[PDB]
């Protein structure tokens, strides 16, 4: 009872089974600040059954700095109160409740329990109950820029997955009596030591196919070993391979007795010694506060961070930790006790809300079982941060001030940003620019451009929209929602409609680009990833790029004059099968959704177009016959489609879709099995159809079954849709017209001048003129697959299942159909809000204008192992130029708009190189090996001549400088490359 | 990019390819035309075939765009010029010249390979009667192929 229309991009990441479990499981959430909200919110986009919070201390302001769900308006009442009515909007399959007071034995209605904002006895207390009665317990806390995260889900927790891969499957070429098993020419199996395989369709040893999992012993990259198979045969033939995951028992510790022995998880490598340090800094921390009725350490005070070292000192005494205390590591937690920051809450909530999943679901493999993490490379080093800079003002900000300064505040204050892209990222990030305070300032302000609209599936990750705002403008309903929640936004946020490419130059151009001091991608493709990386290469803007794919997740940074962009590193593409494969000799559902897809694409929408263009287009016919590749094809197409059969009533659409089940699946297979029979041998003398060719055979229509009914229903609807017919769905209007159906006689042909052209013109008279049919246009078939009404996906289902009857490939369902088909691209909101968390941590870094490269840290993740890494950006590649150092990315030549003549002669007698090649976009416009005479005719004409002469094209006003690239050779004739020329116009 | 298909221009303009001829439509770098001629060996003798390389903008990090123009009688050469070469597809790495390509065209072109073909109708007559296959060749390189 999955609502597969909001949970969809969720379900390829979990799954139906997972989200069964999920949506019978109680969350009780501790805690309603910046933390306790995000992972509620979290929570409840996830889909668990209910969610109750407990939060009855009162709300003050600086609350404001990390709650999103808290106004001024709301000061002296209670932070749970306020926060549930907002949080019941998130879902509505999620209800949220609020208790008054907390019991222990109330404890046993949830089945997770979230700590934050509690004192350590408190935790203990609670932990001593929900240990000892099966209740997963999770304790998270963050401090300025250090956050912690305990987990404990039991003695006996079974994680069913542990990696969330796809089990890995393959073809098997030959096993021998010894368990050796090979794999496929140039095919590798991936599989490690210890994992359990069953094998089917295996021919000479039958009992392999049992289904029995056996071990793996891997003895190569393309064999490994099972074992002894001695007694079940020889020698086996092919069969295919599939991997068996079995669950793991997973034994956890409680606090108590976990505090003494804790089980760290490092985050980063580089610095390992740091977790023993937090974990006695944390909880002198709670001594302290337990020490001054609750009272965390003042900012930047010197006699707190004294006796808070003392603490610190009596605890590392106490429990025997034979750790030396680094003691400005130390102070600085100290310091920052009061702050809070919505980075780090977006990031530690996302964090355990995937956690709060795990438990619930018993999948991934769940962090065990502290995890300590600190960004201490944000703070900001160009400002002053004391005691005096520290102390809060009385605002909203004061968590932020607390950690950061004022003076940094009226940095951030003064930001003038980009965001490009409105999704779940985009979402995120102008959350976390709200709360920050970006761009409040005089100078501040943002620019926020998507072109999409809302979608029902979007709801499920995308925070700051809601079931009503569904067919409007994402940009707009994310400015208005941004406003609302920080009102000193209010004109200060532009909100555009237009897609950032080639042909949108002429809004975000100088004019607006000089202005800005960043660019923050939330896109979901390359194509604009690398253009926007190219627009601010070539204006020097900081730019940041964050992606995200399902639990994975990284974020990069660019830096002018110090890193690399983002188009210099280079990612593994998609794989596309080959055209013989996918036409003739599919072995896979991949193949046979592929082929679906074209036949959809050449049935119901190329037809349709030749047809509207050659209604609308009075010379089409002669620039079809000597532009298109198969005339013929377009003519049949045009002729089948006005006159030879246009349908006039839904019966005849039926007709035709049995016409069409005939062709493809009865009458192809059979030509087919007439070129190549079943009985064939290669040229070597082996049997042709062998190995990763599989005999197809022809399919009989049988009405009953309910894979044909289904192509029929579907192709019959789509060509009524072509023509504006009336579809039904009554089977017996369907059996009653496809019982009077005789097929046509078909017998496969072995084969055995200029006519061809009058039968071409004899074809091209016999249809109807232009001018006889005025106003007559064929509506085509535009694929969407997030429509469930249009028939798309059921078509493509349906024709792809019959494919793999032919095959005896195994059929798919709709579920793995629409994954295939559309390219869907599994998304969770955890990892947007990792992400967000880990971009606006650079973001400081950025905004206080950090020069050395080892501040910088593009971070990796992956939350279905619970993995985060972080490394150092790469630095931008040097090279020699006329005995010069030059940055390969970030540098250009600057020259006026002078002739192409004067300009080879600069290149000649200032840099000493002689120019070979000069191309503008994607045009020629200067080669070495050109014949004279063109040369001569283009020499003395200036750049912007030069292009808009050879590009066809004048430039348009907005232009005000020309990129070319330029290609040289040194005097001895040795190739040497040069940086861009910046020709202003 | 512009730089690589540049480099490549000139190599060809540098050493003459004999066998072929590539170069760019008009002044666009991310269009080509290129010639093959038949090998002497082959069914194809004395025949002219153009092909059109169109460059993605992800060159050389995806495999050009090549289709024959003139008509061609052969297995792994389907009616709307597509090539059935492993190097175009997903074997592709950004190490491949154009030169490469228009070599691995011709000595396809040399001898077909009918175990794995596109054109299942003109493998199968290769197959099983080679002297149909030749004539038809011979008469598809004469009437298409010349002039
Ligand atoms: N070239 C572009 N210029 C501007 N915005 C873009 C561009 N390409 C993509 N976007 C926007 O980036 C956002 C990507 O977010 P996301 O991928 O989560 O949403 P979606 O593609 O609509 O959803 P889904 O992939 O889940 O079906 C979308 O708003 C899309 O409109
Ligand atoms: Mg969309
Ligand atoms: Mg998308």
């Amino acid at each position: 009872t999955i609502d597969e229309g909001l949970y969809s991009r969720q379900l390829y990441v979990l799954g139906h089974e997972a989200m069964k479990q999920m949506s019978q499981s109680n969350v009780l959430i501790i805690g309603c600040k910046g933390l306790g909200v995000e992972i509620a919110k979290n929570v409840c986009l996830a889909g668990v059954k209910s969610v109750t919070l407990y939060d009855p201390q009162p709300t003050r302001i600086e609350d404001l700095s990390s709650q999103y769900f808290l106004t001024e308006d709301d000061i002296g009442v209670p932070r749970a109160k306020v926060t549930v009515s907002k949080l019941a909007e998130l879902n509505q399959y999620v209800p949220v409740s609020v208790v008054d007071e907390l019991s222990t034995e109330y404890l046993k209605n949830f089945k997770c329990v979230v700590v934050t904002e509690t004192s350590l006895t408190k935790q203990l207390e609670i932990n001593d109950f929900t240990h000892k009665n099966h209740i997963a317990y999770i304790a998270a806390d963050s401090r300025g820029l250090f956050g912690s995260i305990f987990c404990d889900f039991g003695e006996n927790f079974i994680c069913t997955d542990t990696d969330g891969n796809e089990p890995l499957t393959g073809m098997i070429a030959s096993i021998t009596d010894d368990g050796v098993v090979t794999m496929l020419e140039e095919t590798r199996h991936g599989l490690e030591n210890g994992d359990f395989v069953k094998f089917t369709e295996v021919k000479g040893m039958p009992g392999l196919n049992d289904g029995t999992p056996r071990k793996v012993e891997v003895k190569g990259p393309y064999t490994f070993s099972i074992g002894s198979v001695k007694d079940l045969g020889s020698a086996g033939y092919n069969g295919v391979f599939t991997q068996v995951k079995v669950p793991t028992k997973i034994s956890f510790k409680s606090l108590r007795e976990s505090l003494k022995d804790p089980e760290y998880v490092y985050p980063d490598f580089g610095k390992m010694m740091r977790p023993p340090q937090y974990h006695i800094a944390f909880q002198a921390l709670s001594a302290f506060a337990d020490a001054h009725e609750g009272s965390l350490p003042r900012p930047r005070n010197d006699i707190d961070a004294a006796e808070f070292f003392e603490f610190c000192k009596k605890i590392a005494s106490t429990l025997q930790f034979d750790v030396e205390l680094d003691e400005k590591l130390i102070k600085e937690i100290s310091y920052q006790a009061r702050g809070d920051l919505v980075a780090m809450s977006a990031f530690l909530g996302g964090a355990v809300a995937q956690e709060v999943l795990k438990a619930t679901t018993s999948k991934f493999y769940p962090l065990k079982q502290y995890f300590y993490f600190d960004s201490l490379e944000s703070l900001p080093s160009s400002v002053t941060i004391s005691e005096e800079t520290c102390k809060p003002r009385g605002c909203r900000y004061d968590g932020q001030i607390a950690v950061f300064g004022s003076e940094f505040q009226e940095k951030i204050a003064s930001l003038s940003t980009f965001l490009v892209g409105a999704g779940a990222i985009g979402c995120e990030m102008l959350k976390n620019w709200a709360m920050m305070g970006v761009a409040t300032g005089e100078s501040g302000h943002i620019s926020v451009t998507d072109m999409d609209s809302i979608e029902k599936s979007n709801l499920n990750r995308q925070f700051l929209f809601r079931p009503r705002d569904v067919g409007k403008l994402k940009s707009e309903c994310a400015s208005t929602a941004v406003s609302i929640m920080n009102p000193s936004l209010t004109g200060k946020i532009t909100s555009y409609q237009e897609r950032v490419g080639p042909e949108s130059e002429g809004i975000f151009g100088d004019e607006f680009f000089e202005k800005l001091s960043l660019v923050t991608n939330a896109l979901d493709n390359v194509e604009a990833r690398m253009y926007v990386d190219r627009r601010c290469v070539f204006f020097e803007k900081p730019l940041l790029e964050s992606g995200t794919l399902g639990t994975k997740g990284n974020t990069q940074v660019v830096v002018p004059h110090l890193t690399e962009s983002y188009g210099s590193s280079q990612d593994p593409p998609e794989k596309s099968f080959p055209i013989c494969t996918l036409k003739n000799f599919p072995n896979r559902i991949e193949h046979t959704i592929a082929w679906a897809r074209d036949l959809f694409e050449g049935l119901f929408k190329q037809p349709i177009d030749n047809v509207n263009m050659y209604l609308s287009s009075p010379n089409f016919l002669e620039t079809s016959l000597k532009t298109s590749s198969n005339p013929r094809e377009v003519l049949e197409n045009i002729r089948d489609y006005l006159v030879t059969e246009k349908p006039l009533s839904f019966e005849e659409c039926i007709m035709w879709a049995r016409l069409q089940f005939d062709k493809f699946f009865n009458n192809n297979i059979q030509q087919l099995l007439f070129n190549f029979p079943k009985d064939s041998v290669t040229s070597t003398g082996q049997p042709f159809w062998s190995g990763p060719k599989r005999a197809p055979t022809p399919l009989s229509f049988d009405i009953h079954n309910r894979e044909h009914f289904d192509f029929i229903v579907a192709a019959a609807s789509l060509y009524a849709f072509n023509y504006g017919l009336k579809s039904e769905t009554d089977p017996a209007i369907y059996e009653r017209v496809l019982a009077g159906y005789n097929p046509p006689p078909f017998a496969p042909k072995s084969g055995i001048a200029n006519k061809d052209k009058q039968e071409l013109k004899s074809i091209a008279d016999s249809l109807p003129p232009p001018s006889s049919l005025v106003g007559f246009r064929l509506t085509p078939a535009e694929f969407e697959k997030d429509d469930d009404s249009n028939h798309h996906i059921d078509f493509i289902t349906a024709a792809s299942n019959l494919r793999a009857m032919n095959y005896d490939i195994t059929p798919a369902d709709r579920f793995k159909t629409k994954f295939v088909a559309g390219k869907i691209v599994p998304a969770m909101c955890t990892s947007t809000a990792v992400v967000s968390g880990l971009v606006c941590l650079e973001l400081v870094k950025l905004v206080d204008g950090k020069k050395k490269i080892e501040e910088y840290k593009n971070g990796f993740f992956n939350l279905a192992i619970g993995l985060f890494t972080f490394s150092d950006p790469i630095a931008s590649p040097k090279m020699k130029v006329n005995g010069k150092e030059i940055d390969k990315i970030w540098d250009r030549y600057n020259l006026p708009d002078c002739t192409l003549q004067e300009l080879i002669d600069y290149f000649q007698k200032e840099e000493g190189l002689e120019v070979t090649m000069l191309s503008s976009g994607v045009s020629l416009l200067y080669a070495n090996f050109q014949p004279p005479k063109k040369l001569a005719e283009r020499l003395p004409l200036k750049i912007s001549e030069l292009v808009e002469q050879i590009t066809k094209k004048k430039l348009e006003p907005f232009r005000k400088h020309l990129v070319l690239e330029i290609c040289c050779d040194d005097a001895n004739g040795e190739d040497v490359e040069v940086p861009f020329i910046c020709i202003k116009l | 990019a512009l730089k690589r298909i540049n480099r490549e221009l000139a190599d060809l303009g540098k050493d003459p390819p004999s066998s072929s001829s590539a170069g760019p439509v008009g002044d666009d770098l991310f269009h080509w035309q290129a010639t093959i001629m038949g090998p002497a060996d082959s069914p194809y003798a004395g025949g002219v075939f153009f092909l059109s390389i169109h460059f993605p903008t992800d060159y050389p990090f995806k495999p050009p765009k090549v289709n024959f123009t003139t008509r061609i009688y052969h297995p792994n050469i389907n009616s709307n010029g597509s090539i059935c070469l492993d190097i175009l597809r997903d074997q592709w790495s950004p190490a491949l010249t154009i030169s490469k390509v228009l070599l691995s065209i011709s000595s396809l072109l040399t001898d077909p390979n009918p175990d794995d073909p596109l054109v299942p109708e003109i493998a199968h007559v290769y197959k099983t009667d080679r002297s149909r296959y030749e004539l038809s060749a011979r008469e598809w390189t004469r009437k298409y192929a010349i002039g």
